[PDB]
């Protein structure tokens, strides 16, 4: 299950006011959590809530909701 | 009324007949010999990789007709921790799924490739057993470079990195990637 | 030898251009059912030879040509060529046309497949595995489980080999029937 993930990034989004770093989106994460926040955000782009940029191959990742 | 042209024909038939026999015999003769030199090395490491991804048990390779190496079938015997020894028609469906798994990778070991790409073949796993398939790609991926397509989070987890494609727009797939190590 | 980069552009669902750098470990490749992940096996499928183009969504057109590379490490001569790194390119346009190339050099598919069949990695090597392989041992036909011990065998080239000599033989004996036939009729 991602939903209950994807729903902490919307929150996390909404009180935030523009971008998130993907590594601060939750101040730590083991490595069973990063999967699953990183389902969370594929997820979320699918849905078009979430905007997504990344300059190349294991970059940092900059998220922002869509309104 | 007898023509020579017809009569040369004949004979080049019964000659190509003799030197062709001769390669359909030996080709015979080749698959026989490499199929059932290649049966005993994958039956050398199967029990052993059943037991790796099950977490125990045993299993057994048999040839249903050892006498005809042509055509034989082969069986496949397999007891799953706890369970009974069966054949693979009567085991669960996850079982099945992680034993075909375990013929596949004793064949790797007989029949090495430096990469492998594992397209989602782990779907029909029992998720109790899935951390045991992706730490068994960990430890070989030292000598096989695993690319592993998965919908499964406990191969997620054993992955060095991670490629996520999602159409952010409609039939469009984007591509980002973490590292995990 | 080991997979560097798969660059993919017009392939299927790859409207904009893809490049994923490959680990020599474990990568893994994940995301919502459907929205692509498969594709990236039928680009290294395709791309060593064995409904391409990009056919439109609702923000954008069908393209007219698809392509994509793998590029190789070679550093231990695996593939035999002299290279310290291969490129394989297979490109195919809206009109049929196909181009391929290695290290950049056209040449013919032929050359692709000869390339890793020689290197050990042909039809026969489980260098791709997908669920149909599950399901060919799974099967309740022994012949179909059979199949899968006659690739890790090798006999593709001696079967292929031995059909084609009994097919010469038939078509020989076929002939000289006609030509008999033929012969009566003028009698």
């Amino acid at each position: 299950p991602i939903e209950a993930r994807m729903n902490e990034i919307v929150h996390s989004l909404k009180s935030r006011g523009t971008r998130i770093n993907f590594m601060d989106l939750f101040p730590y994460e083991q490595k069973e959590h990063l999967v699953v926040t990183f389902l969370a955000v594929l997820e979320l782009m699918k849905n078009q809530l979430v905007l997504i940029e990344q300059e190349h191959n294991f970059s940092d990742i900059y998220i922002t909701g869509s309104e | 009324m007898r023509y020579k042209f017809l009569s040369e024909q004949k004979e080049d038939l019964t000659e190509a007949k003799n030197t062709l026999f001769q390669v359909i015999e030996e080709m015979d003769e080749e698959m026989t010999k490499r199929f059932n030199d290649t049966f005993v090395q994958i039956r050398s490491h199967f029990d052993q990789v059943f037991r790796s991804l099950f977490g125990g048990g045993r299993a057994e390779l048999r040839l249903t007709d050892p006498n005809d190496l042509l055509h034989s079938g082969v069986e496949i015997i397999a007891q799953p921790p706890g369970k009974k020894l069966q054949n693979l028609n009567l085991l669960s469906g996850g079982e099945r799924a992680l034993t075909a798994i375990a013929l596949l990778f004793s064949i790797l070991k007989v029949r090495p490739v430096p990469f492998c790409v594992l397209d989602q073949v782990e779907a029909a796993l029992d998720e109790a057993n899935v951390f045991r398939f992706a730490q068994y790609l960990k430890k070989y991926s030292s000598d096989t470079q695993f690319i592993v397509i998965t919908h499964r989070k406990g191969t997620m987890e054993e992955a060095d990195v991670l490629y996520g494609v999602t159409m952010q727009e409609s039939g469009v797939s984007k591509v980002i990637s973490v590292k995990l190590e | 030898m080991f997979l560097k980069r798969l660059d993919v552009i017009g392939f299927k669902s790859f409207a904009e251009r893809i490049s994923v750098d490959f680990v020599k470990g474990v990568t893994a490749v994940v995301g919502p059912n459907g929205s692509g992940k498969s594709n990236i096996t039928d680009a290294i499928r395709w791309v060593l030879g064995e409904d391409i183009i990009f056919a439109g969504s609702d923000s954008r057109k069908r393209l007219n040509l698809a392509e994509v590379t793998l590029t190789l490490d070679n550093d231990d001569h695996f593939l035999p060529i002299d290279f310290h790194e291969v490129s394989v390119t297979r490109r195919v346009y809206r009109s049929g046309e196909s181009e391929f190339l290695i290290n950049n050099q056209p040449c013919r598919l032929k050359d692709i497949i000869d390339l890793f069949m020689d290197s050990g990695l042909g039809k026969e090597a489980f260098s791709i595995i997908s669920q149909g392989k599950v399901e060919e041992i799974l099967s309740s036909k022994a012949e179909d489980r059979r199949s899968i011990f006659e690739e890790a065998a090798g006999v593709l080239k001696y079967k292929t080999r031995k059909k084609k000599a009994e097919n010469k033989l038939f078509e020989t004996q076929d002939n000289l029937n006609r030509v008999e036939d033929i012969l009566h009729e003028l009698e």
